Order: structure tokens, then sequence, then C-alpha cells
């Protein structure tokens, strides 16, 4: 179990670990989050209570350094940095334990959820979406922008999330133009799945990530990108029964875990309508479907 | 984006730009089986592809053939028509084509920009304007070529005769949808006022009557009157 010790608390802030959130007083006696659950990625995220304009965080994964937080006067933000001297760390974070200055990754021995949400994703494919190589944790906030949103300003600050577009030359084969416009199967499949993403591992990793970004930040360039690659499978005729099986997992956790009171704006009225009674996959997203019908049926 | 009466003077500038109607593409006859059920018979149809500045009319015959063995037909139409649009598009000269198609039916739209992203210059463009394009087939001429086809078959016609001569494209495009829009409400009615006189002729490589600018605007009046007492005859006015 890792633990991401914090310098100080200067301001006040409400901090995420995940799914997870709890208050933190200007200046409180706080240094950190202990028993991280190892084996998987995670995301520190903050609102200041001052200013809750830009929810922003970090994406780390604990087995790949050791990382803590400083507060920047200058810039503003809790910042996540990387301890090189291991000895160092090791010796801060137990004098803050043996003082009970951290508070507890509070996961119920049952509780799956944070797995489930993050089953695919990988720090190494967060780090080619969100370009920072010189750290090994990643940054990003309400704000930005996706490289497909940009298209239609800083690229460094982009979220360079795989561009799906239905109208588009990459979507649409000479002499299948109907094919291909109405059964997205050409573009799923051999487009996306064996010419970008390679796997559907991946795609799903992207996918959750977006999600996550949206729910976690409001970002919404990540919704869009969500909803883009549910309805890129869902208007396929053509999908692997297992990529199936598997998205009705993702999406149904998805949509257990989400806010109901931000229902209004994470969720995309037209796509999930289309997707559960329109789509050639409207019949495969069992546990998708009664879940979004007992819990959402306003949008439906 | 949408064409409506604000800008209305835009389709008579010197921007190329063509209609393009898909009323006429999917035609069928719908009568009793002998175990009296319902079936469809496709007749020939046409995609009505107009420029409005010139009056060139692009009329792709649809024969009856390139529906066999095809499901969805009314899907499929749009598709057809966007494929064939398309096609006149990659056939003309560069300095011909079209920067804007504007599509009289909103389910155009999709299936021609689908077929159009290698031209992704040419604005796809719906219409608020309800063009009576669909009384294409009440011109006799149109009608005998469509009906007479066997195989595919582009005709080209001028759709203004020679009115060009006389007047404007707006004033040309005003008196062509206001034949049409009379052909569409009462076509027994427009064609007797088009052809009562036996001494005004259509020429042989015309449409239209041969009418002086005088008897034009009889005939104008006597087309806006039927337009008007079929209003009334519909709504009891
Ligand atoms: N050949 C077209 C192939 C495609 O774009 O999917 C489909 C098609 C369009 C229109 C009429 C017939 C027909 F088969």
């Amino acid at each position: 179990m890792n633990t991401v010790p914090f310098t100080s608390a200067p301001i006040e802030v409400t901090i995420g670990i995940d799914q997870y959130s709890f208050n933190v007083k200007e200046n409180q006696p706080f240094h950190g989050i202990k028993d991280i659950p190892i084996g998987h990625v995670h995301v520190i995220h903050f609102q200041h209570a001052d200013n809750s304009s830009m929810r922003y965080g970090y994406w780390f994964d604990c087995r790949m350094g050791n990382f803590y937080i400083q507060y920047d006067p200058k810039d503003g933000l809790y910042k996540m940095m990387e301890e090189r001297d291991g000895a160092k760390f090791e010796n801060i974070v137990h004098n803050f334990k043996e003082r009970q200055m951290m508070v507890s990754y509070p996961k119920i021995d049952e509780d799956d959820t944070w797995y489930n949400l993050t089953e695919f994703v990988q720090m190494d494919k967060i780090r080619k979406i969100v370009r920072k190589d010189e750290n090994q944790f990643s940054y990003v906030d309400s704000s930005m922008t996706t490289v497909q949103e940009n298209e239609l300003s800083d690229p460094a600050h982009s979220l360079n999330y795989t561009v799906i577009n239905f109208k588009s030359r990459e979507a649409i084969r000479p002499g299948h133009e109907m094919e291909d416009f109405l059964d997205k199967s050409y573009y799923l499949n051999t487009v996306m799945l064996q010419g970008i993403f390679k796997n559907s591992s991946n795609y799903f990793g992207e996918l959750q990530f977006a999600f996550l970004n949206a729910m976690f930040f409001g970002n919404y360039g990540s919704s869009l990108q969500w909803h883009a690659m549910i309805e890129l499978i869902c208007s396929s005729a053509t999908v692997p029964k297992h990529m199936l099986d598997k998205l009705d997992e993702i999406l149904y956790y998805q949509i257990k875990t989400l806010p109901e009171q931000y229902s209004d704006i994470l969720l995309n009225e037209r796509v999930w309508n289309i997707c559960l009674y329109s789509s050639f996959q409207k019949n495969s997203l069992h546990n998708t479907e009664k879940i979004m019908e007992n819990k959402y049926p306003e949008l439906l | 984006g949408a064409m409506n009466s604000s800008n209305y003077a835009e389709l008579f500038n010197n921007d190329i730009k063509l209609f393009v109607d898909d009323t006429n593409v999917y035609r069928v006859t719908v009568h009793k089986t002998f175990e009296g059920n319902v079936a469809t018979k496709a007749i020939n149809g046409c995609i009505f592809t107009l420029n409005p500045k010139t009056g060139h009319l692009f009329l792709k015959i649809i024969h009856t053939s390139v529906w066999a063995g095809q499901k969805r037909l009314s899907q499929l139409a749009k598709w057809k028509t966007a494929e064939e649009v398309s096609a006149l598009v990659r056939s003309l000269p560069k300095e011909e084509q079209p920067k804007q198609i504007i599509v009289t039916r909103k389910a155009m739209l999709d299936p021609l920009e689908v077929h159009m992203l290698d031209f992704p210059n040419i604005a796809i463009r719906p219409t608020e304007l309800r063009l009576p394009f669909s009384a294409a087939m009440s011109i006799d001429k149109l009608s005998d070529v469509v009906m007479k086809a066997t195989e595919p078959q582009m005709v080209l016609f001028n759709i203004y005769d020679d009115w060009l001569d006389r007047i404007s494209s707006y004033t040309a495009f005003s008196r062509l949808t206001l034949l049409l829009r009379a052909l569409k409400t009462n076509e027994e009615s427009a064609k007797m006022i088009l052809l009562s006189d036996p001494t005004i002729t259509i020429k042989s490589y015309h449409l239209w009557p041969s009418f002086t600018d005088e008897q034009w605007i009889t005939i104008e009046s006597q087309m806006r009157d039927l337009i008007l007492t079929e209003y009334g005859r519909k709504y009891n006015v």
C-alpha cells in the first residue's frame, strides 16, 4: 500500500482520490493520503474552496515512482512532484504516519468499483493522451481541449484522444459510402481496432479514461470522446461478442458511479437513446440498459 | 447554412450552384396482389439537378433495374441520388463544378455530404424554401423521356427555354416556380391554361410554349388565380 504525502495544505480545498473526496481546511494539519491500493492507476484531484473554477488533478501509478503534493503559491495550485531520494521519501512518510497526519484511502473490501472503472486504463497510454514527458504522472483539468476540439488552441496542453469522425474519409471507404455510414463496422474493426488501437483493450482504456476525465473534471471534450467511442461500437453491426459483453460491464459501472445530480450534463440524450433503443447493439447491453432505465429514466 | 427568403438573391449570383430534388427518384404504384395483399411496382424515376442561374437541368433518369434485389428502397433512393450527383460533379470540368449544392429535402444532407467528402470546398446546404420541383414530372417532355427510358440515362434540358434572352434569372426562376406550383396544385387546370390557345406552340427544342412577353403576363396571372382558386377549394375560403 502506497502513500502520496502532502507538504502542507495552505488553502482550503476539496481533495478527490479516485471516486472518494474529502474537505481540507485552510492550514489544516493534513499531510496526505495513505493505504493507496497498488496495482491500479489513480487520480488525485482538487477543487479550491474559494474558486471552484478549474477542477484539476493528476493521474499517477505509485509503482512508477514516489510522488507527493506541494502547494505552489506562485501558480496557485497543488502540484504533484516526484521525489527521487527514496530514503528521504520513506522517512517523510513514516513520520507523517506516526503522527497520524494522513487520511486512509477508504476502500471497502467488497468494493471493486475502482478496478471496474480502470480495468483497461494504463499509465503508459495516459501519458500518450496527456503529453508531458518529463513527468511520470499526468495533469488534467476542466478546461483542457482535445486535438479534435482544436481542429474545429495551445497544442502542448491538449488531450490527444483518438479522433473519431463519422463523416470523414477515414470512416468511409470509395464505393461503400452508404454501407460505412449506416454500419460503422469497417471503421471500428479495421481502421480503429486493427489500425490505430491494435486491440480492444487499448480502445476500452481510452474510453474509460475519457469517462473519468469527464466525471472528475467536467472536461467537456472528454465527455464527447466517451460518447463517440460508445456510439462507434453501438453503430457497428459486426462487433466481437467479447467486446460487447465487456462494453456492457464497463458502461454499467460508469453509469452506477456517475453522480445522480450530474446526469444532466455528463450524459448525451441522443447518443444513449440511439445506442440503447435504435442501434445494431440495442439488445446487447442488458446490464447497462437496466441501470440506465432504473436510474435515469428521464433521459430516455 | 440553410437557404431561405432572407438570402434569396444568392441563387442568382455568379457562384455556381445546383438544386438537387430527389422526390421523383423512387416512384411506385401500390396495388393489390391475387392473394389480397398489397405490393409495389416501381416505375422509372429521375433526379432533378438544376442550376437556377442558367436553367441548366441535369435530368438523371433512374431506371427501375437499379432497385432490383435491393431492400429499404426509400433509404436507398437518397444514396442513389447522392452517388449520381457526386458522379455528375466529378464529370464536370473543375471550373463548372458547383460551389454549393442545395438539397430540397433535409434527408439528402448526410448522403450527399458523405458522397462529397472528396470535395470539402463544396457546401452542401438545406433550404427553407418549399420548392415545387416534385412537379417536374408534370412537364410532358420530361415525363416522356423518363417513362420511355429502357436504361439509365442523363438528359440535358434548359428548363427556362429561351427566357433568359428577355428576362433575368430571378424572374425566370420565379416564373418556373409559379408554373410548377400550379402544376403541383392542379395539373389538369395548369396544363389547360398553358395550351388552351392552339396558335401558341411549344418549339421542338423547348419545354414550354412560345409566349410573348404580354402573353406570359396573362399566363402568370392565370396561374396565380389557379393557385388561389385551389387554395380556396381546399380550405373553403
Ligand atoms: N452501390 C452502393 C454501395 C454503398 O455505397 O454502400 C449502394 C447503393 C447505392 C445506391 C443504389 C444501389 C446501391 F447498391
